[PDB]
């Protein structure tokens, strides 16, 4: 099967059994199974938030680029702060709030598989279940049920979910390390290499990064 | 005041302390440019210096005849010098005493325990450390059980 | 990688992995509330 | 686990058991579940009387001396401002002799609810006694002097109720927001209703 | 009833107010955990108390009913000496208190032929004389009466560290929120916590 | 009879329904439970498009159907009636799928019932002409019903680029068809 390294076979930890899984802990890091199962959340959960993210700023970006109104991703926390009525240090403490319930709630079912499944909440009952590490579906979390669909559409979907997870945190990363190399937004960024590419690179300024 | 000494709020001694200092400091800083880097630590600590001197005057410490900060240690003007931060100690080091008893005590019990004192359990200290948390309450329903001594 | 857990665990680098927890801590500490004697 | 074939207020939707049609007005309406245990159908069940009677009576105390005033015959005021100062006796009394006649009336009426037969009949004129009703909230005799004898009847009681608990409710918001009489409140919304919703005076 | 529910409640609970909240495992020593049950009980009883003529007064002086000062300032006022307030109280609680004591230990002490019918019933609820209407199937009282407790419990803890913080009554800390929330909070004072 | 001939539709797509002409690229009708919610929400939708599709062109055949906001009962004791008739109306619909029968009884004057029905194809009051007859109707009714939901997403989309209705803008395409379309 397709592997990250052609020819160098994948470490026996992996099995060709989970999304996106190309043969690739060159430190040994999840190796042991239940170190594994904590990674294959934390990376579904950062590219989960990495596109929302992605999306976030690629579209608020165009529509800086498009009409003069929106602001750049950088400085458009205090624009949507200073501008509108609402302060920062509550923001952060309800986040943390609504954050640390939604965490918390997450947080025991790593532990324990089908545990805020005993309705032992507002008699919402088989919404919380286990089903499969990662993907916690029923009416709230997977509302349209391709979760509750068919075997091989779903299986796809971990495929096309963690791979443009892996390629929004690529993504995000550059958004972060690109306006910190040239000073600019991201289709300032991708206008001035259209026009320019051969010059418009890192080779310019940007250094070694 | 007690035992006759001045308080820090007031005495002249300590207050001259003060220009000493901070004096010593700006015999320095002349020698460098206000917008150079030395020259914004030469200030920094002089105000810090300044201000260390302003809060011992507000904590009204029993300055003496030297100009230094003498303390008391009995009973009530003078408790958070001594008598407070002494039950903070007696705490903390109970705390970490008592989390290592919990330790060896819970190792004992497992064919070689010698082991567990090198490569130490570390889910296991870390849960016995959370647990000594409340130990004075744990400490004292222990001396009383009677599993405390030997 | 059970192993390199149970070497991390070992003595002297746990020792080392705490010291510079509660050293960091008390220098931190210092650095917010600067010169203490009471409190 | 619920009855089928009785009144419901989400026709299709579930009656949860306890509420078995057997209580005066039961369409089954307990979404929070107050009503789970025995026991506390039992109070409720009274506590829902007692409330709807002093309701029906008040709501009646409040808007007929409009109804009247308006018409125009003697003493006519606002139902809040009405008990502010102009009485033979003063604030206090009137509640001390109120709280003490009470006092007596309602322990009473408790001890019939605590044991159905307890309190029957007159302790000074003995010969005197309100029937054998063994029903606590619906004692009958003295208080069924004309002698209407029905469950038609205990329906119309509680249902009247209801309206008539809200209908206060009502009057304590509309009052506390608008600031008039809650007939005033029907003859401004009458003039224009539509441009006089609550939405509009929000 | 679990306090967070997929934690394993600890096994010196099989279910004897408990919601399953022993993290430390104060009370793994049943000996610890009859003698903690009540240490609750009477700070139930007294913070209800206490919080009620905190608030109830606090409540009624903005209402307009009472005009009584707020609770940091109701100390200071002359009749007597505190020292003989104190004292006195201190005399009067101290006998009463040890009646309770000697019951903690030998729960049915409190019935020596020698005027004590105060026998007991069970521990930490005392009844008979300090149940004048006398109530007890629905034995729900006895949950409400931790829980109510708890709240109050926390209430007061509130009520100190939130005078240390705004230096004002709770009936004022309540409506300054409620006029501007998300400007007046927690987050918006002297400490971050 | 297929969207793409040649294809061969998805396995949950049987064309049992009416208007199941295999298409479903993310298997939303994959679930039983969400693929009968998406039918009515599929008739609704065109029932209410058809509707309004219908009130843009015939309410013009005059002024700008988009600047209608601006119309004797005020805004807010309009939008009353509306809210408590539609509230009244929309809850009795999604309790027949709550349920399939729960409500069918005239709660006044309840010697009148609807008689036994599939979901959201009413009847009995409702079908009052009792028209042309059997399926065919159901899928005349879905097709008509999408070209009048894409339609109006035109209208929308026609109103928010010209400025004019739907009309007009044919009637500008028709004085430039090779001038007025999205590529100019
Ligand atoms: C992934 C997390 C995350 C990241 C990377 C950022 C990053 C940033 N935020 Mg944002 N925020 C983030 C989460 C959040 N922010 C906010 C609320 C704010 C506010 C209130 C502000 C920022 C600001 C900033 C910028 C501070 C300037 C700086 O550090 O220059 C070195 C910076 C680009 C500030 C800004 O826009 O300054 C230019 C600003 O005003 N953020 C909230 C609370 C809802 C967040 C919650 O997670
Ligand atoms: C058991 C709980 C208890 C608590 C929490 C308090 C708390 C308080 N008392 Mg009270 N008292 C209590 C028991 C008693 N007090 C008194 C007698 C007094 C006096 C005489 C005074 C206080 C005062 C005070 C306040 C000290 C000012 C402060 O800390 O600034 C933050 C404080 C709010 C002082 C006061 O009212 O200052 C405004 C004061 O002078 N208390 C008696 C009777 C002997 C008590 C008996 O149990
Ligand atoms: C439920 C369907 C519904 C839809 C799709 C619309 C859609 C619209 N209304 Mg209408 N309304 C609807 C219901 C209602 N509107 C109104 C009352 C109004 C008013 C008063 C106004 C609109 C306006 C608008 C437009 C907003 C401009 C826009 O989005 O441009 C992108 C838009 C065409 C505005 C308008 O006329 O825009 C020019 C406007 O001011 N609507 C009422 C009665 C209260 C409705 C009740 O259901
Ligand atoms: C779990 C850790 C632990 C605990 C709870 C104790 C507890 C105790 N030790 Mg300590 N001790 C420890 C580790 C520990 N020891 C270690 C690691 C060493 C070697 C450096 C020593 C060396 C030591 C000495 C030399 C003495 C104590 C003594 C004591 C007792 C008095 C307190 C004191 O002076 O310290 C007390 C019972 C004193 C005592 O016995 O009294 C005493 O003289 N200890
Ligand atoms: C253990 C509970 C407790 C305690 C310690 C206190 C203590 C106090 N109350 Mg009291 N108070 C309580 C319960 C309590 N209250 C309750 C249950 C209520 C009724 C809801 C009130 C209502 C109340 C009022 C109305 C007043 C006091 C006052 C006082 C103070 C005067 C001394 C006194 O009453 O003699 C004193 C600090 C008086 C004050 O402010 O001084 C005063 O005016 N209290
Ligand atoms: C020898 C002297 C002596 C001493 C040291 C005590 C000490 C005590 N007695 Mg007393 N007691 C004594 C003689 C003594 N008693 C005698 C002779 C009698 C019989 C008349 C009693 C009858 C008695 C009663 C009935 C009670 C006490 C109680 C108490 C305690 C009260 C604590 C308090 O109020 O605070 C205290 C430990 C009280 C207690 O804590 O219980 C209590 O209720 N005592
Ligand atoms: C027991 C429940 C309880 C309730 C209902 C309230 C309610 C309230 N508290 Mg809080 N408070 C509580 C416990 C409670 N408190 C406790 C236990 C603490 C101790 C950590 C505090 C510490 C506290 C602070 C420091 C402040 C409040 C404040 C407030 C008000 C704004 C919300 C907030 O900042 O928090 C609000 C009316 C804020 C306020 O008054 O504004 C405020 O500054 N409270
Ligand atoms: C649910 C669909 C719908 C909706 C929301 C509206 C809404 C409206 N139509 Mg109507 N209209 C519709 C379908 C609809 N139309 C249909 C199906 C037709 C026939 C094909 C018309 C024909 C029509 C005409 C002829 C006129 C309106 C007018 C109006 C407006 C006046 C309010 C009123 O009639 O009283 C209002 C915004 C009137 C208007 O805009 O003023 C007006 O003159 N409509
Ligand atoms: C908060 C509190 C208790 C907190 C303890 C906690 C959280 C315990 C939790 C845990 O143990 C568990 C379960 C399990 C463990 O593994 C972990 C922890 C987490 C350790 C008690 C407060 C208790 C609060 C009390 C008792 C206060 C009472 C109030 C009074 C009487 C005050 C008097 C006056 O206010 C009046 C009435 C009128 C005024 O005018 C004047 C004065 C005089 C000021
Ligand atoms: C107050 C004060 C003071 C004084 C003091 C004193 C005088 C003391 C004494 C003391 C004493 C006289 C003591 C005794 C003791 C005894 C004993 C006998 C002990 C024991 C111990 C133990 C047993 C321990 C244990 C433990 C724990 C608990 C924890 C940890 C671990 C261990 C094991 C260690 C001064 C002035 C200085 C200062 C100020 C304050």
């Amino acid at each position: 099967r397709p592997v990250w390294f052609p020819g160098n076979p994948p470490p026996a930890h992996l099995d060709g059994s989970l999304a996106g899984d190309y043969g690739f802990d060159p430190l040994f890091l999840g190796q042991e199974p239940q170190t594994l199962k904590w990674y294959v959340q934390a990376e579904l959960v950062h590219g989960r938030f990495a596109m929302l993210g992605a999306a976030g700023i690629i579209l608020t970006s165009i529509g800086a680029k498009v009409g003069l109104g929106f602001p750049e991703w950088y400085d458009a926390g205090k624009v949507v702060v200073e501008k509108n009525n609402i302060d920062f240090p509550t923001l952060m403490v309800i986040q943390f709030y609504l954050m640390g319930w939604a965490e918390t709630k997450r947080w025991y079912d790593f532990k324990n598989p089908g545990s805020q499944a005993d309705g032992s909440f507002l008699g919402f009952t088989e919404e919380f279940k286990g089903l499969e590490n990662g993907y916690p579906g029923g009416r709230f979390f997977d509302p349209m049920g391709l979760s509750r669909g068919d075997a091989a559409k779903y299986q796809e979907y971990k495929q096309k979910e963690v791979k443009n997870g892996r390629l929004a945190m690529i993504a995000c990363l550059g958004f972060a390390a690109q306006y910190a190399a040239t000073g600019k937004g991201p289709l300032d960024n991708l206008a001035d290499h259209l026009a320019d590419p051969n010059h418009v690179n890192f080779a310019t300024n940007g250094v070694s990064n | 005041d007690i035992a006759g000494l001045t308080p820090c709020s007031e005495s002249k001694a300590y207050a001259k302390l003060e220009k000493k200092e901070l004096k010593t400091l700006e015999k320095r800083l002349k020698q460098y440019e206000a917008d150079s880097a030395p020259a914004v630590a030469l200030k920094a600590t002089m105000e810090r210096t300044k201000a260390r001197f302003a809060n011992y005057a507000k904590a009204g410490l029993l300055c003496g005849n030297d100009g230094l900060p003498h303390l008391i240690a009995d009973p009530y003007g003078h408790a958070g010098e001594v008598f407070i931060p002494t039950f903070g100690f007696l705490y903390v080091a109970g705390y970490i005493g008592y989390v290592g008893r919990q330790y060896l005590i819970a190792v004992k019990g497992e064919a070689k325990p010698t082991d567990k004192e090198i490569i130490i359990d570390v889910p296991l200290a870390t849960k016995l450390a959370w647990q000594g948390a409340g130990w004075p309450l744990a400490a004292v329903q222990e001396l009383q059980r009677g599993t405390l001594l030997e | 990688m059970k192993d390199f857990t149970t070497y991390l665990s070992t003595a002297p680098v746990i020792a080392t992995i705490w010291f510079t927890f509660t050293a960091g801590l008390l220098i931190e500490i210092n650095r917010y509330f600067p010169d203490p004697l009471v409190f | 686990k619920r009855d089928a074939a009785l009144p419901s207020w989400m026709p299709g939707a579930d009656l949860p058991g306890y509420l078995n049609g057997t209580l005066p007005g039961d369409f089954g309406f307990d979404p929070l579940y107050l009503g789970q245990d025995p026991v506390k159908l039992k109070w409720y069940a009274q506590a829902e009387l007692m409330n709807a009677r002093f309701a029906m009576l008040a709501v009646a105390g409040i808007l007929v001396p409009e109804l009247l005033s308006n018409i125009g015959f003697g003493a006519g005021v606002a139902w809040y401002d009405a008990g502010k100062f102009e009485y033979f006796a003063p604030a206090s009394s009137l509640f001390g002799v109120q709280m003490l006649l009470f006092a007596w009336v309602e322990i009473r009426r408790y001890q019939d609810f605590v044991k159905p037969g307890s309190a029957n009949q007159d302790p000074i004129f003995t010969n005197n006694k309100l029937p054998d009703g063994n029903e606590p909230g619906y004692p009958g005799g003295i208080f069924d002097p004309f002698g209407w004898s029905i469950k038609s009847l205990k329906l119309k009681e509680i249902k009247n109720g209801r309206l008539a608990m809200l209908a206060f409710a009502g009057f304590i918001g509309q009052a506390y927001t608008t600031g008039t009489t809650p007939l005033k409140n029907l003859s401004t919304h009458l003039a224009d209703p539509w441009s006089t919703t609550v939405w509009q005076n929000d | 009833q679990s306090w967070l529910p997929g934690s394993q409640i600890p096994a010196h609970l099989d279910t004897p107010g408990n919601f399953g909240f022993d993290p430390l495992g104060l009370g793994k020593d049943p000996v610890a955990l009859r003698w903690y049950q009540q240490a609750e009980l009477i700070h139930c009883r007294t913070a209800m108390a206490g919080v009620a003529g905190i608030l109830i007064p606090g409540l009624l002086t903005k209402a307009g009913a009472l005009n009584v000062p707020e609770w940091y300032d109701a100390g200071k006022n002359s009749f007597a000496p505190w020292g003989s307030l104190l004292a006195v109280q201190l005399f009067l609680c101290g006998f009463v208190e040890a009646k309770r004591w000697q019951d903690i230990r030998k729960p049915g002490s409190q019935g020596e032929p020698g005027a004590s019918l105060k026998g007991t019933s069970e521990l930490g609820y005392p009844g008979g004389p300090f149940d004048p209407l006398g109530l007890s199937k629905w034995a729900d009282w006895k949950l409400k009466e931790v829980k109510n407790g708890r709240l109050a419990m926390l209430a007061f803890l509130g009520f100190v560290a939130q005078k240390y913080a705004t230096g004002a009554g709770p009936v004022d800390n309540l409506a300054a929120h409620l006029k501007d929330p998300w400007h007046v909070n927690y987050a918006t004072n002297g400490v971050s916590l | 009879p297929l969207w793409l001939p040649g294809s061969t539709p998805p396995a949950h797509l049987k064309g049992d329904l009416p208007g199941d002409f295999g298409f479903d690229p993310l298997g939303l009708g994959a679930n039983a439970e969400s693929l009968k919610w998406f039918k009515e929400s599929e008739l609704v939708h065109s029932r209410w498009a058809m509707a309004a599709v219908a009130g843009i062109l015939v309410q013009e055949i005059d002024v700008f159907w988009y600047n209608a906001g601006k119309e004797p009962l005020g805004p807010l004791g309009l939008l009353a009636v509306e809210f408590f008739l539609m509230h009244w109306v929309e809850v009795r619909r999604w309790q027949d799928l709550r349920k399939p029968g729960s409500v069918d009884q005239d709660p006044i004057f309840s010697q009148y019932k609807l008689p036994p029905h599939e979901v959201g194809y009413p009847g009995g009051v409702f079908a009052p002409f009792i028209p042309g007859d059997l399926a065919e109707l159901k899928v005349k009714e879905i097709k008509n019903g999408r070209l009048a939901m894409l339609a109006f997403v035109g209208f929308v989309m026609a109103a928010q680029v010209t400025g004019k209705g739907p009309i007009a803008a044919l009637q500008e395409h028709l004085a430039d068809p090779w001038g007025t379309t999205i590529f100019s």
